[PDB]
């Protein structure tokens, strides 16, 4: 579970496309076992790729027609582990929409 | 060889002679992003990160009767899948 670089994808709803910023956060290998004896008693949350520390960033969002372009703040990973995605700031999940993806228009 | 990728191995706590009981421990594949604009949306709970677990986990199991008098799944086949907890 290295910290490696990775292309995320800023968009503006209103002008019809996004830009794409080369910033760096988390991927790679966990290990998990898958219990044969389980107690009914849960848990055991098991660990995964994710982040430890954030800092935020900000960076220019070109404009279009009628609206001036403006200034976009995204997370940024610091460092990376294989704990347990903070359900109190990730939306865990077994497959997202994916770091790049561009919904060019809403809906 | 950092993270050995995910297989079937003898449980020594419940295995037994000529009848061992395997299971599925191992590495997976798994990262973290910025939430896409999209789901940001439909995310009525709104979250800034999102991350794709993908844990070990038996893709199928007999489920036997072992020494202790209680039942164990016993894997047969293991694959990196989603993370349901036990
Ligand atoms: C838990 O599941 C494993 C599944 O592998 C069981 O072990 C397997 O048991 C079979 C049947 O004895 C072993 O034999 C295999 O099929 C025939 C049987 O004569 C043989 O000709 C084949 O060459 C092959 O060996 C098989 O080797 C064995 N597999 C492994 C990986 O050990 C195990 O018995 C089950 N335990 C319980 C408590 O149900
Ligand atoms: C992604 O993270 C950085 C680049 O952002 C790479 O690590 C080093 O980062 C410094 C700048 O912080 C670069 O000047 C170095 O060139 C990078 N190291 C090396 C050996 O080149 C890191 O390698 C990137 N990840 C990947 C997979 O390329
Ligand atoms: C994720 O959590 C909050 C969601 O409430 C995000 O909101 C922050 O950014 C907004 C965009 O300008 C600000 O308007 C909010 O004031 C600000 N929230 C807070 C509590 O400062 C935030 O970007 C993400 N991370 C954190 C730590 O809040």
């Amino acid at each position: 579970c290295e910290l490696t670089n990775i292309t995320i994808a800023i968009e503006k709803e209103e002008c019809r496309f996004c830009i794409s910023i080369n910033t760096a956060w988390c991927a790679g290998y966990c290990y998990t076992r898958d219990l044969v004896y389980k107690d009914p008693a849960r848990p055991k949350i098991q660990k995964t790729c994710t982040f430890k520390e954030l800092v935020y960033e900000t960076v220019r969002v070109p404009g279009c027609a009628h609206h001036a372009d403006s200034l976009y703040t995204y997370p940024v990973a610091t460092q990376c582990h294989c704990g347990k995605c903070d359900s109190d700031s990730t939306d865990c999940t077994v497959r997202g929409l994916g770091p790049s993806y561009c919904s060019f228009g809403e809906m | 060889q950092d993270c050995p990728e995910c297989t079937l191995q003898e449980n020594p706590f419940f295995s037994q002679p000529g009848a061992p009981i395997l299971q599925c421990m191992g590495c997976c594949f798994s990262r973290a992003y910025p939430t896409p604009l999209r789901s940001k949306k439909t995310m009525l709970v709104q979250k800034n990160v999102t991350s794709e677990s993908t844990c070990c986990v038996a893709k199928s199991y007999n489920r036997v009767t072992v020494m202790g008098g209680f039942k164990v799944e016993n894997h047969t086949a293991c694959h990196c899948s989603t993370c349901y907890y036990h």
